[PDB]
């Protein structure tokens, strides 16, 4: 799968 | 289960489980959010 998201703000 | 609307799986990763929509390629760390469920 792709990786982790980042976090929102 | 699934709480999950068609085209989403959860991602396993150490920070966490994500959710990965496989048709568009979004991923994000809040339950989808489609629908429908």
């Amino acid at each position: 799968p792709p990786p982790p998201p980042p976090l929102p703000p | 289960g699934s709480d999950l609307p068609a085209g989403w799986m959860r991602v396993q990763d150490t920070s966490g489980t994500y959710y990965w929509h496989i048709p568009t390629g979004t991923t994000q760390w809040e339950p989808p959010g489609r629908a429908s469920p």
